[PDB]
RNA sequence: GUAGGGGAGCGUUCAGUCCGCGGAGAAGCCAUACCGGAAGGAGUGGUGGAGCCGACUGAAGUGCGGAUGCCGGCAUGAGUAACGAUAAAAGAAGUGAGAAUCUUCUUCGCCGUAAGGACAAGGGUUCCUGGGGAAGGGUCGUCCGCCCAGGGAAAGUCGGGACCUAAGGUGAGGCCGAACGGCGCAGCCGAUGGACAGCAGGUCAAGAUUCCUGCACCGAUCAUGUGGAGUGAUGGAGGG
RNA sequence: CGAGCUGGAGAUACGCUUUGACUCGGGGAUGUCCGAAUGGGGAAACCCACCUCGUAAGAGGUAUCCGCAAGGAUGGGAACUCAGGGAACUGAAACAUCUCAGUACCUGAAGGAGAAGAAAGAGAAUUCGAUUCCGUUAGUAGCGGCGAGCGAACCCGGAUCAGCCCAAUCAAGCCGAAGUGGCUGGAAAGCUACACCUCAGAAGGUGAGAGUCCUGUAGGCGAACGAGAGGUCGUUGUUCGUGAAACGAUGACUGAAUCCGCGCGGACCACCGCGCAAGGCUAAAUACUCCCAGUGACCGAUAGCGCAUAGUACCGUGAGGG
């Protein structure tokens, strides 16, 4: 979710950890406008996650070459 | 504008009358006072390589002789 | 519109302590705090109460009547007490939870 | 990715009526050219696209409040799968 | 006793000081046949709902009927004149709290090179459906081009762009210029013009040479066969 | 920091939090399209290309000027600074001089500040000894259709006070003393009776007027890590509008010396006297104020900013007004 057990993963897994949350996030958003969004929060989380999902990956961008 | 230094920009021009009397007439009344500007010219010269550029008498003269950074 | 900052969005107490309401009505009355609204200086201590009439229009078979509910207050109740009476607070320190500090008056608890 | 861009499904009745004939239509993103969009969809629902139609739509409302309102601009797009009818079941709705 | 000079005071706000006053009730407001030489002050009662009298002293955005003054409120004119083309309307029926004024039907009359249809510009959602009924609609309004909410607009070929140029605009190198900047070949931007591949129907409450249906055409890229060899420029000509 | 949070909005639902949220200090990473804007086009936020990296997606480069090369420049700033250009009304109870003014305005450049600066000076005592600013001198000297009217400097006191070099503590933040009863009340911090604190009785809030209830205050603490040359002609500046009028300054023409040398000391000469120009950089005191804090015989909603917020409604094709 952010602790090492985040970075602990690969570069693609990172990708994998992203391109999927916005595959959920979508069906979610659909649901929404389709009526039934019972998990408003779920959205936020999912979102939040992808931020870090990259935020972290950016942290590598300077750590291992400078 | 010249080579060595800029130029143009000038000043006003008066015109008096009753001008000059017994060592002094009564005086010199003025009737003008306006404003003017004074220019110059050019000739092709160059440094580094070929050019043309403007050249002010008082420079083409000074260059015609000893050159200074610039060559006639 | 200024508001509840005169103090300093700081509640001198927990939404869990017990407090006596000095001044105003419900003087000396006490009860466990419930709502800790700092910004506004809002307190919900099982003390004060009013029987409100809920506005439930086309709210599935209205039947709206008069609910008994607590009405919030300000710095009108002197936080916590042990001598059973309003008591300032002062002699802090720490516990076996040096990771924190307490409070206390003439005595020393909370 | 793929799953990106589509913004939501077009509810409405016609649209839904269009679906009973295998035409799907959701709101994509404004700047979402035909090709890309034709792409996205396919690969987000596994299927191809024979035809595609798309065009912009403003909004400007309010209820009250000296705050007039403001557009909201959309881009409902419509796609026609091949005889390989249906998209999941997010159709039979 | 007019201009004008001189004298003594009244009142407002702010300020320092003294005495103080107030939720059993301050300021402000409203009433009043008291007091003082005037400016003015007091008492009592009503309203009001919190700050406030008196005294000395200091400083003042300090006192008003006038300026065709300024802002704002409200009058008179006066249930007055008007209701915006002299193309007219009538009946029945319906809906509704309530309709001359809405909807339906049956007649009437007015436009008909238009008062019909289709664009362009221009305006936007004013379109369609269900609601509404404050304000707008010169009257009514159950209705609307008005308020709310939702839907609606679909193009390889129609217009425009990824093509072209005119006027004109811009413009490396270039020509001038106190500054700013003024001009200027090519090149570029620029229609209103050139160039260019579909057509007949059907049909949402609401779209259509765009969706569907039938059948068609253009270019582009690859596969195959045919071929059996050149292809042919930011340059020439022809042509447009 | 320590237990609430879920922006103004206040409403409901979902939830997040002491595995330390929220919020506050301080660095990062993301940062679409336009705008100097700069790949090219363009009626701003739109339209089209190209090269390279590349599994698609996706990333980056593609403007002009200086410079090998790094690296610098193009824009934006309320006022303040200097620079190039530079009004009229108005005054002179008319007007040409002069005044208004080198102001208003335009443009250029720049910084937090500028500009100016180390004596070819001022000036008379054979003195002072960079520049700037305040007082003063003095409205004196002087200029002036000698009208209207304009107006120095030296000396002296004070702020600040360097000359050097070329060319041959403040922000987050934590700690913080001292009251009860009765009474009036709808509510007391008011009345009253006894009590305490006081290097904190500044202030705000509490159902009315609060030292001792809250937030604070005096006073104490307080962070990883974050700040601190001469001349002639045309003219002009300085009080200097031709006047006997010097010197500076420059468009135009000309055109020197150099120690038994050069410049100046208001024409001019001699004498006496002060200084050495044609290369440069330079704190400090100075100005202003978009922003910040504190204060206010300042306002308190026709005041006060135009705005209790809005450059919005609304008026204009637009500048602009509001």
């Amino acid at each position: 979710m952010k602790p090492s057990e985040m970075r602990n993963l690969q570069a693609t897994d990172f990708a994998k950890e992203i391109d999927a949350r916005k595959k959920e996030l979508m069906e979610l958003r659909f649901q929404a406008a389709a009526g039934q969004l019972a998990q408003p929060h779920r959205v936020r989380q999912l979102r939040r996650e992808v931020a870090q999902l990259n935020t972290v990956k950016a942290e590598l961008a300077r750590k291992g070459e400078q | 504008t010249g080579k060595k230094n800029l130029v143009v920009n000038s000043v006003i021009r008066r015109g008096k009358a009753r001008a000059d009397g017994g060592v002094g007439r009564k005086t010199t009344g003025i009737t003008k006072r306006v404003q003017r500007a004074n220019l110059h010219k050019k000739a092709i010269r160059e440094n580094g390589q070929v050019k043309t550029v403007w050249l002010s008498a008082n420079a083409l003269r000074t260059l015609s002789k000893g050159p200074y950074k610039g060559i006639e | 519109p200024s508001a509840g900052s005169h103090h300093n969005d700081k509640l001198h107490f927990k939404k869990g302590d017990t407090v006596i309401v000095l001044s105003g009505k419900h003087k000396g009355q006490t009860g466990k705090v419930l709502l800790a609204l700092p910004r506004d200086q809002k307190v919900v201590v099982e003390g004060v109460n009013v029987i409100t009439k809920n506005v439930k229009p086309s709210m599935t078979n209205p039947q709206g009547g008069q609910e008994q509910r607590e009405l919030a207050l300000h710095a009108s109740k002197v936080a916590l007490v042990d001598p059973e009476t309003g008591k300032a607070t002062r002699v802090r320190k720490q516990i076996v939870d040096g990771k924190k500090v307490r409070v206390a008056v003439a005595s020393g608890k909370t | 990715s793929h799953y990106d861009i589509l913004q939501a499904p077009v509810i409405s009745e016609k649209a839904y009526s269009a679906m009973e004939r295998g035409v799907y239509s959701f709101w994509v993103s404004p700047k979402a050219t035909k090709t890309e969009i034709k792409d996205a969809i396919q690969q987000a629902f596994g299927v191809r696209v024979i035809g595609i139609s798309t065009m912009n739509v403003p909004g400007k409302r309010k209820r009250v409040g000296r705050f007039i309102g403001q557009r909201n601009d959309r881009k409902k797009a419509i796609v026609r799968l091949a005889e390989g009818q249906s998209i999941e079941a997010l159709a039979g709705q």
